[PDB]
């Protein structure tokens, strides 16, 4: 047989039922970088269909930089 | 006969590929294979035990790390950078005007090897190589010389600073492999050209340093100097700029021979244009005079390049024969090209 | 069927103590033995194998390694180039001549340089003329200098290679050396072949000190490569392509004393180029025809080629957030504003 | 094939000898000796074992860090094995065979006399100094213009009588991945202390002895730790070394190894460089070659070419027969080749070379 | 060179990051304190296509951060 799957090995997934810390209402600075995070994260997460409809392919690759702060 | 059906069983069927670490006079040789496996193997078979030497491939029979024989296997990248071949089509007769320039170095490469009688009977023997140089961007113009030397004997070309200071050295050890492998294939010739080791500035990747490039050039000298290698491997050196080259090179070698590359004269320029246009069909109105007079200090591949673009636009008109008008405007692309840059 | 369940028992017994290995032949030997290198283990050398033949076994091949005699059970497919064309396959798409526009003059002027030595070359000597060693592309980025490379090599079918390449092409190819002779060994294995210079065109790298030698040893890479091609080796069709802007146009042509290269310009974007290539990028997104492409391309003075991509895609963004399945002109103009904000 | 026939026919006795002592895998150094019988041992297998030895070995033959043979199953010490070294680099430096004997010297006498009696006389006749002792100096130094460096070394190779000596080039010390050349120089000193009165020579020391430092970041730090480490090996009281040393370079700088030498080392001698009549001796040893027309006057030629060392005038005696071959003449008159002489020293002195004083001055 | 095998692992999971396509699914987000030494194969188009740069806080971000922390 093989892994069920997926029974690992390591990591693991979750730890996010005891987390996260506080909501996004904390920081109010960005409002733009958070909108690129918005459209690049949870707009594709809710809709895989509207992209194929409009005919633009959403990437999964996300890279952040600029620290500090 | 029976020995072939005997030793195979002992060494058969599987056997590990081992590496000889060092030799003990017992006939037991300390060996090494992945990983950290030392041992004593006394065998009298297939050996050749003298010529093995440490750092070489010895067979290892699984019972137990026994050596039934040795296999020398290369390959190696540097053996691949030597040939092949070209046995190039370009004779020194395909270039002109340097007959006096060449005739000496032509001797010094063919004075030994081919036609040794005068050379060996004379008891003189200067087979230390040569040195070349010439402006402004020639030197492969002197690979039109060495391209005739590529038509005889044995040869390897290693040129450019890039192959020296590339990554963190290890200094000359690439130059060491070159020298020793060209000694293994001796007789041979090693052609160096455009030594920018001091002329280049930036260290490739993360590397240092200027003095370690100077000390790897230094060991290039000592390995060429040298203590103590009579092997030949003759050395031909060339460059654009003789200024940055240090005199530490010249007294060991090449002390006797170095040539200067002049720029061509009227009859040499005309000669070269005739050489390149020998193949190409040209229109009846093509004239070389206005060409060699209008141009200033052009070598072979310059006017050869104007032949190349003349045939390029001749193919834009799909004519097998180049017209002098399209030769003067197509020329004007290189004329303006050197006037634009 | 009753015999197969018994077969699994006996077969289990032969694979139980040692199963069977997976070998890799580094070289074959004259005594019918074959030098085999296992990944976790050291190198071996092992013999016939009456079912296997020596002429069927060439060095650098994955071979099922028998466990008992340590011999080869099967021949299996290996992968050599897929790291070459992998490192390159992530770099650049295929990009046929339908993906490019405005370069018709320049693809027409490169088609002789690349397409002559591939199909015609006997007419080189019919004209008596030498073969082009390479080509360069100089122009403000801009895009298309990279697309045209794998466009010409895509329609020529000759294998496409971009130069270093990091980091890991020094891994797969060779060990340590000048290394352009080992890359040139791959280019000899697969011929005809295209070598592109990727990319080292930068303002980074505009200091004329670090980029001087740091690039000038890729310029020296192609240089001594041109010593290889020009002076010796064999035969043709292995060619080099440049992508630069300025400086090292003057420093390379300072190292190219009229010799040797084919000069081909790379243009800045034009308004009609923005028209038709703007339609080329706009064909892939559900949209409305109400857009005027004249004024929406004239809204982009200067800019670049990938500017068209950012305009069309980043317009599609307001279309997807707007919930419209098809877009409108006003949105493509909003994306014109977006890409002109950084200007 | 006959030698390989008898070569392969000894495997029948070899396989009987193959059963015993084969277990010698692997070589292993001990760490401590727990008690009289028991020794704790580390092997490059990376497992570590406390065990006795094969009783044919005397238990008093073992020292700490001693590579010793093993019977792998019992792990007992099989046989003590002397060598713990060496990577192929040092044996690559280990030198053999002579060449270029004494008379090949170009007339330098005081130099060759001092650098001769400093090595031969203590090594040839050791009892002499032990009688008059006192002591002969540790080491020497050579330098100057290239002509002639490193060639008198070849003479030391020729006149070398019995115990071999190890040549060491300058660049093989410096390597990347720092700490390699240190192990190198140390282990070659241990070798020379095994080789009983064997000698060492160093060329291109000016590459590895660059002194002293820069601001930062270094820079000399690897160079420093290697050279200062060399002097560190030189400053331990033992022996040191009964192995002499030899130092030949271009430029006398740098000062740190040059201020570390005069304490241990001595006998710094400088070239010299052609004498007026000294050049006629190179013309004599090099006159044995080819053929000399009996009219040829050497001193004229020698006084006409100052600052030529022996190499430039060796290329003079060379271009003699060269233009003699180009003229097909079997012998070359002094007036025949002197055109190629003023041509080689004039034309070849025009562009470059001979600022070697200036290199070290 | 074991870590050269883990950047070969970066290329492995890179090929797998081409394997998530098409559609369902993953979101690969990433950040770094210095992005200079990042080898471009990742960032180069086709795999990681989104370059986000945190700006230094400005007058808007100043007042908003003052209000939210206070
Ligand atoms: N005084 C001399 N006597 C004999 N031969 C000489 C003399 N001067 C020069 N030569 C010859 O000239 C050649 C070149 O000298 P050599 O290369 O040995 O010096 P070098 O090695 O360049 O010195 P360095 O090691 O400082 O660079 C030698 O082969 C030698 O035979
Ligand atoms: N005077 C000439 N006669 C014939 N051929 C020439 C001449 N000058 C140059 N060539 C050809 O052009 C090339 C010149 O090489 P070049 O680029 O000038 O030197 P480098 O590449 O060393 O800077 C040579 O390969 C040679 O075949
Ligand atoms: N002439 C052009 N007009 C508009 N867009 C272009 C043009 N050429 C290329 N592009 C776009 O640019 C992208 C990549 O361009 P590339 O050739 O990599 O440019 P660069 O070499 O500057 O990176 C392609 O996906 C293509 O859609």
């Amino acid at each position: 047989d093989v892994l069920p799957p997926e029974a690992d090995s390591s990591i693991m997934m979750l730890t996010s039922d005891q987390k996260p810390d506080v909501m996004y209402a904390d920081i109010g600075g960005m409002d733009i970088q958070k909108q690129e995070v918005r459209e690049a994260v949870e707009l594709p997460l809710t809709h895989f269909e509207l992209y194929k409809q409009i005919g633009i392919d959403p990437p999964r690759g996300v890279l952040m930089y600029g620290p500090p702060g | 006969e029976e020995e072939r059906s005997k030793v195979d069983d002992l060494r058969g069927t599987p056997m590990s590929v081992g590496t000889l670490e060092e030799i003990i006079d017992d006939n037991h040789a300390i060996v090494s294979t992945s990983v950290g496996s030392e041992h004593y193997v006394s065998i009298l078979s297939f050996v050749d035990k003298d010529l093995l030497e440490p750092g070489c491939s010895v067979l290892l029979n699984h019972k137990v790390h026994a050596v039934i024989g040795v296999l020398m296997d290369d390959t190696d990248p540097l053996v691949t950078v030597m040939k092949v071949e070209k046995a190039p089509q370009e004779t020194y007769a395909d270039i002109g005007g340097l007959d006096n320039q060449i005739q000496e170095i032509k001797e010094s490469v063919e004075l030994p090897l081919t036609h040794p009688e005068y050379y060996e009977e004379m008891g003189i023997k200067p087979p230390k190589g040569v040195i070349l140089y010439g402006p402004p961007g020639t030197g492969k113009t002197l690979l039109a010389k060495a391209v005739a030397n590529q038509t005889s004997a044995t040869f390897l070309r290693v040129v450019g600073s890039e192959l020296i200071q590339k990554y963190l050295g290890d200094g000359p050890k690439l130059v060491r492999e070159l020298f020793r492998v060209a000694e293994e294939h001796a007789p041979s010739i090693v052609f160096i050209d455009e030594i920018d080791a001091i002329g280049t500035k930036r260290y490739d990747s993360n590397s240092g340093g200027e003095r370690e490039i100077q000390r790897t050039m230094l060991e290039l000298l000592n390995q060429l100097d040298g203590f103590d290698s009579r092997g030949d491997v003759k050395v031909i050196m060339a460059t654009n700029r003789i200024e940055t080259l240090d005199p530490a090179l010249i007294r060991p070698g090449r002390i006797d021979r170095k040539i200067e590359f002049p720029l061509p004269d009227e009859k040499t320029k005309k000669r070269i244009f005739q050489i390149h246009t020998s193949r190409m069909t040209l229109a009846d109105d093509v004239t070389l005079d206005d060409l060699i007079m209008a141009k200033d200090d052009l070598s072979g591949a310059d006017i050869k390049a104007i032949c190349t673009e003349a045939g390029l636009m001749a193919l834009r008109e799909r004519r097998m024969k180049v017209t002098n008008e399209d030769f003067k405007k197509s020329k004007e692309n290189v004329l303006y090209k050197k006037q634009e840059g | 069927l009753n015999a197969k369940v018994r077969l699994l028992r006996e077969e289990l017994q032969l694979l139980q103590e040692q199963g069977s290995y997976v070998g890799e032949v580094v070289r074959a030997m004259d005594k019918k033995k074959v030098l085999v290198k296992v990944h976790p283990e050291g190198k071996f050398v092992v013999d016939v194998d009456k079912n296997i033949d020596i002429n069927d076994v060439t060095p650098n091949c994955r071979v099922a390694l028998r466990n008992d005699s340590y011999t080869l059970h099967k021949i299996l497919p290996n992968k050599v180039d897929p790291l070459v064309s992998l490192m390159m396959v992530e770099k650049v798409p295929d990009s046929t001549y339908e993906m490019i526009g405005g370069l018709d003059k320049q693809i027409k002027e490169i088609k002789e340089v690349i397409e002559l030595p591939v199909k015609h070359p006997e007419l080189f000597e019919a004209l008596g003329i030498a073969q082009p060693k390479g080509v360069l592309l100089y122009g403000p980025p801009g895009t298309g200098k990279t697309l045209l490379a794998r466009a010409v090599a895509h329609h020529t079918d000759c294998t496409f290679i971009r130069v270093s390449g990091s980091e890991l092409v020094q891994k797969f190819i060779g060990e340590g050396a000048r290394m352009v002779r080992e890359l040139f060994v791959m280019a000899r294995e697969h011929a005809p072949s295209i070598i592109f210079m990727d990319e080292i065109d930068s303002i980074g790298s505009s200091r004329l000190e670090g980029g001087s030698g740091g690039d000038s040893e890729v310029q020296r890479t192609m240089l001594e490569l041109l010593n290889q091609l020009d002076g010796f080796e064999a035969t043709k069709n292995i060619k080099v392509i440049m992508a630069t802007n300025r400086i090292d146009i003057l420093d390379s042509a300072l190292l190219r004393p009229g010799r040797i290269d084919r000069k081909i310009e790379f243009p800045p974007p034009n308004e009609e180029a923005r028209l038709d290539i703007l339609k080329i990028h706009s064909r892939k997104m559900n949209l409305t025809r109400g857009i005027n492409l004249r004024k929406i391309a004239e809204l982009m003075p200067g800019a670049s080629g990938a500017e068209v991509k950012g305009v069309c895609t980043e317009a599609g963004m307001y279309a997807l957030r707007e919930r419209r399945v098809h877009v409108t002109q006003e949105d493509f103009e909003m994306a014109v504003a977006k890409v002109m904000q950084k200007d | 094939a006959p030698p390989a026939l008898w070569d392969l026919a000894a495997d029948k006795q070899t396989l009987q000898s193959e059963q015993p002592l084969q277990v010698a895998r692997c070589t292993k150094i001990i760490n401590a000796d727990s008690e009289d019988p028991k020794y704790i041992i580390n092997v490059k297998q990376f497992a570590k074992f406390v065990v006795d030895l094969s009783d044919q070995v005397a238990p008093t033959d073992i020292e700490e860090g001693m590579r010793v043979g093993v019977d792998r199953n019992k792990y007992q010490i099989h046989i003590p094995l002397p060598p713990k070294i060496d990577p192929t680099v040092t044996m690559m430096q280990v030198e053999e065979k002579p060449d270029v004997t004494y008379s090949d010297v170009g007339g330098c006498k005081e130099q060759i006399e001092k650098l001769r009696e400093v090595v031969e006389t203590p090594l040839l006749h050791p009892e002499r100094f032990v009688n008059l002792g006192i002591e002969p100096p540790k080491g020497v130094l050579l330098f100057g213009p290239p002509g002639t460096g490193k060639t008198l070394c070849a003479r030391a190779v020729a006149n070398r009588t019995d115990a071999c000596f190890i040549r060491v080039i300058g660049s093989e010390l410096v390597q990347k991945y720092v700490g390699e050349g240190a192990r190198m120089v140390r282990e070659l000193f241990e070798m020379a202390r095994t080789k009983k009165a064997c000698l060492i020579f160093f060329d291109e020391i000016d590459a590895i002895g660059g002194a002293r430092f820069d601001d930062g970041a270094g820079g000399d730090n690897e160079v420093q730790r290697t050279m200062l480490e060399l002097i560190n090996q030189l400053d331990g009281f033992d022996p040191r070394g009964n192995i002499k040393v030899l130092m030949a370079t271009n430029r006398p700088d740098t000062l740190d190894p040059a201020l570390m030498r005069p304490g241990r080392l001595d006998r710094k001698i400088e070239f010299s460089l052609p004498d007026l009549e000294g050049r006629t001796h190179i013309f004599k040893i090099h006159a044995r070659s080819m053929s000399v027309e009996r009219d040829i006057r050497f001193e004229l030629l020698a006084r006409l070419c100052p600052n030529s060392t022996g190499a430039e005038i060796r290329s003079v005696c060379t271009e003699a027969g060269m233009f003699a071959i180009r003229a097909r003449r079997k012998i070359a008159t002094e007036k025949d080749f002197l055109e190629a002489v003023n041509k080689v020293i004039k034309s070849y002195a025009k562009f470059s070379a001979t600022p070697r004083y200036m290199t070290y001055n | 060179g074991a870590d050269r095998e883990v950047q070969r692992i970066l290329l492995e999971l890179l090929n797998q990051m081409d394997g998530f396509d098409q559609n369902v699914n993953v979101k690969v987000i990433m950040a770094t304190n210095r992005a200079d030494t990042l080898d471009p194969a990742l960032l180069r188009p086709g795999r990681l296509d989104r370059k986000i740069e945190f700006p230094l806080p400005d007058r808007r971000q100043k007042r908003l951060i003052f209000s939210t922390i206070t």
